[PDB]
């Protein structure tokens, strides 16, 4: 038989009005190093970091000249500049980029000898405990502090980084990544615009959607995968109407986010987490909701009664991906009480069409304005290329780059995809 | 452009001198060439995948792109870091010193069956041991194998590499194949594929080993699982058109489980076949007695209907019942690479036993050998049933494959292929390639 | 212009030339094909266009323009129509 997991960064610190007493624990400490953006850098929000610190009193310095990509070079310029400092403390801020750049640049000081192309091709995935990683954290290690409500890369132990040269995509997963200490709070994250809130809530959503169904879905994820679907079902609209006149819902689906982020740590991701990745990467789309035109599609493509063209090991641990979305359904209350599996299947779907209405995005790729010629000029490689990013992947049925290409174009022009 | 033998010998020179200077390079620095090639050879899987199907005719792309996936991070992965350059052993107090050196020139010989994936595989390790290799591609599957060549080539230019080490023929021919594999300058020849070519490749007087595989037996008794047996068994059939090297080529079904699993078959893709259509394929299968290329890697349908059938376009092989005779006369009896299947009736466990060393001589190598069967009420099985057969591979309720569920299965094996031999006779036990087998090591006592 | 020619047929030469000029360098022909949602623009054009008129333009423009014609030319460019009458 095969094993499985359930591994979390040991503390967590998280609420409304937390970051004061979150950071006081940290006295006997000494250096400190700073990573974030230059934009929030701008905002007054890294002086309040700093001011904190200097309450105690710590050589600190500001690292914001972070973009919205790891780049393989930020990275070792951020590195070489701390440890040249050579800071015990390190403080990521916000969301994506700057935190697991952080990750990098800090394990890139921990073992400032190792070069980056063997560490890159050696650590793709996991269940691939072949064999072993130095060790890290001997002089430096890492506290965190999320700002968007709808990304979990605060906990998950990964990290992807690209190429100047080449735009060549590296990603990195074990879990010495996860940082020691994790901090939600929700004070700096109010203001927040929308729809960047629909963004990252539907971010999340996806996360969350496709770590309960994925093969690797352990007992463990599935509870805390189904409160934050059931909460966030309230309190998303309400926080995307109002705020921050609503200091309620805002919070929760901060929350809810933060719940999704330790779900899909342990369950991983699927094919339409990679394929908004590329069509995001191509065509400059932020990522949130490039997988949320997708899902629908998706879950039409996966749910299926029983084609054995390519799946495996059907029988043993996964006994059917329709009966996991009725689940969900009828436990959603999105089932009239006599139902069957198909319509409680349609139901939900519906439920998040109505919901994505809600949240005010486009119906097709077109919609988002999207030109068709480079469209279906890119689209023959864009599914080949996607058939293979990590997506492998728990996706229960084997895709083939065919089927790929037919649910681009159905998400390019509408069109339910029923047969 | 290499066509003919004056250009052949031209080239032959010119990747001599270039071995000549790369042998003499450190270990530090030919390791970040490997991570290298290694990384952009794992980059570009999909568009080698789709030159190699349509270049083949046949084929599934996506097949062919995991494997590309799975050669190039196994053969990276197993290989990171091994000591290949200079001193190897010392003995200070006895002054005795042991050093490796490589070896030359060697020649690859490439298949259509899986053109791109063992072209990587064997430039990856040659670089590695800081040798040359040359190419004899399949003029069918020709293209893909030379972009790929060029590919890896440029990725290790772009390394401080020399101006090659790799060379191959364009447009092949037999006359230059023959040529190169009796040229003085080469040093080994690696052939792989055909039965036809392996021998030949022996009958070289010069240094060779041949990768090859056997019509693979799985023997199913009554304590075993019915549904977990047939599941396994279909989907590694189902892999590629059944085109994998070492994949199963006849099912031994003893007597009180054996209509209840020919149904089982009846209730899938699985389509039985007891008539005159069994006469049918079997004319196809082997049409001059030496294995009718017109079924390779082709779907269940078009096979059935070249054979002169319908058959419903769901099936995805054909079971064959005509095999109560063991012997080569049986089209069944060779190995199929195609979605096709011939099984046997058993009585006993023993007859069982027997029928299955009966397959696995017609064969010749001792590859891999399948037990589907119950494991802890019946280690007196095993153990027997591990005495009785010689095959490199001994699984028990496992299918003869490459990837389930999660990492692999199973996780802990080398691919079917890289499992070769220096001899063909007979029993001989086909076994994994090293950096030993491709380095010569020297020693001096002071 | 050809020698024998009136000031019309040199100025269609002219915004002909200009044409397929602008073709040369791979540039829509309606804002449309520029990816506008026009829905929009139809919804806002009406104060961009007073804003359009007063805008410093003022302006050696040697004609008047009113809101209306501003109007007439917005869309016909949107759509790449020809603005004329």
């Amino acid at each position: 038989e095969n094993m499985l997991w359930h591994k979390l960064p040991k503390s967590i610190y998280f609420r409304r009005g937390s970051l004061p007493i979150a950071l006081s624990d940290l006295e006997g400490k000494k250096r400190a190093f700073l990573v974030t953006d230059r934009f929030l850098f701008n905002n007054g929000y890294a002086d309040d970091v700093v001011a904190l610190l200097k309450a105690q009193g710590m050589e600190v310095q500001t690292f914001f000249e972070v973009e919205a990509d790891p780049t393989l070079s930020v990275v070792e310029k951020g590195a070489a500049a701390m440890q040249s400092f050579q800071p015990d403390v390190i403080l990521a801020l916000g969301g994506g980029s700057p935190m697991d750049a952080a990750k990098i640049m800090w394990v890139m000081y921990e073992h400032p000898d190792t070069h980056f192309e063997e560490l890159a091709m050696r650590f793709m995935d996991i269940r691939k405990r072949i064999y072993k990683f130095p060790k890290m954290g001997k002089k430096a290690e890492l506290v965190c502090i999320t700002t968007t409500s709808g990304t979990g890369s605060e906990v998950t132990p990964f990290a992807v980084v690209t190429d100047d040269k080449t735009g060549a995509k590296y990603p990195l997963a074990d879990y010495e990544l996860t940082p020691q200490m994790a901090i939600v709070d929700a004070n700096l994250v109010m203001n927040m615009p929308k729809s960047l809130t629909a963004f990252g809530g539907y971010d999340a959503v996806t996360h969350a959607l496709e770590a309960y169904v994925s093969v690797l879905a352990n007992e463990y994820s599935d509870g805390q995968a189904l409160q934050a679907l059931k909460m966030l079902k309230e309190y998303l609209p309400s926080s995307y109407a109002n705020g921050a006149k609503d200091p309620i819902a805002r919070e929760k689906v901060h929350n809810a986010a933060t719940i999704a982020g330790i779900a899909f740590a342990n369950a991983f991701l699927g094919v339409c987490h990679s394929m908004a990745h590329k069509i995001g990467a191509e065509f400059h789309l932020p990522h949130g909701l490039a997988n949320a035109l997708l899902i629908a599609n998706v879950v039409r493509y996966n749910a299926n009664d029983n084609p054995t063209k390519q799946t495996a090991f059907s029988q043993y641990d996964r006994p059917q991906a329709r009966r996991r979305y009725a689940e969900v359904a009828d436990h959603l209350g999105l089932s009239q009480p006599g139902d069957r599996t198909a319509q409680k299947i349609e139901r939900l779907l519906t439920w998040l069409d109505e919901l994505k209405v809600n949240l005010d995005i486009p119906k097709s790729i077109q919609a988002a304005g999207v030109a068709e010629a480079d469209f279906l000029a890119k689209v023959d490689e864009l599914a080949v290329e996607a058939f293979d990013d990590q997506c492998t992947g728990a996706n229960p049925r084997y895709p083939l780059i065919a089927e790929l290409k037919e649910v681009l174009l159905a998400s390019y022009y509408g069109k339910p995809f029923v047969e | 452009p290499v066509t003919n033998l004056a250009e052949l010998d031209a080239l032959v020179a010119r990747v001599k001198a270039a071995q000549a200077e790369f042998a003499t390079f450190s270990q530090e620095q030919v390791d970040k060439i490997f991570r290298a090639a290694s990384l952009a050879a794992n980059q570009a899987r999909i568009p080698l995948a789709q030159m190699a199907v349509e270049e083949s005719g046949m084929g599934i792309v996506e097949d062919k792109v995991i494997k590309n996936h799975f050669a190039s991070e196994f053969i990276y992965n197993k290989y990171k870091d091994e000591k290949t350059c200079g001193i190897l052993e010392e003995d200070d107090n006895l002054g005795t010193m042991t050093i490796a050196e490589p070896v030359g020139i060697i020649c690859g010989i490439v298949p259509t069956t899986n053109p791109t994936s063992t072209a990587i595989f064997k430039s990856l390790i040659s670089l590695k041991t800081r040798n040359g290799i040359i190419f004899s591609p399949h003029p069918r599957a020709k293209n893909s194998t030379n972009a790929a060549a060029k590919l890896v080539l440029d990725a290790a230019i772009a390394a401080g590499a020399p101006k090659d080490i790799i060379g191959w023929i364009d447009q092949p021919s037999v006359e230059l194949s023959n040529a190169l594999m009796k040229h003085d300058g080469i040093a080994l020849i690696l052939a792989t594929g055909g039965p036809g070519m392996v021998k030949a490749a022996y009958s070289s007087g010069k240094p060779a080993i041949g990768v090859g595989a056997g019509n693979v037996p799985v023997v199913i008794d009554e304590t075993a699982d019915i549904k977990r047996a047939v599941a396994s068994i279909l989907m590694s059939k189902t892999f590629d058109n059944g085109v994998v090297c070492a994949s199963e080529q006849a099912a031994i079904v003893v007597s009180e489980v054996y209509d209840e699993v020919k149904e089982r078959f009846a209730t899938h893709k699985a389509h039985v076949l007891s008539k005159a259509d069994a006469d049918k394929v079997r004319k196809v299968l082997l049409i001059d007695g030496a294995l009718n290329a017109k079924i390779v890697g082709q779907p269940a349908a078009a096979i059935a209907e070249m054979a002169g059938v319908k058959v419903p376009a769901d099936t995805k092989v054909l079971v064959g019942e005509g095999l109560g005779k063991v012997s080569y006369d049986d089209e069944f009896a060779h190995e199929k690479l195609s979605p096709t299947l011939g099984l046997f009736r058993a009585d006993n466990f023993e007859d069982a036993v027997a029928q299955a060393v009966t397959m696995v001589e017609i064969g010749g190598i001792g590859h891999t050998s399948g037990l589907y069967t119950n494991q802890d009420v019946n280690a007196d099985r095993i153990r027997y049933f591990g005495d009785k057969l010689k095959t490199a591979r001994i699984l028990v309720n496992i299918p003869t494959t490459h990837g389930g569920i999660g990492d692999l299965y199973n996780f802990n094996v080398a691919p079917s292929l890289t499992l070769g031999c220096g001899s063909w006779g007979g029993n001989s036990i086909s076994e994994n390639v090293g950096p030993k087998h491709l380095i010569n090591k020297k020693t001096v006592a002071k």
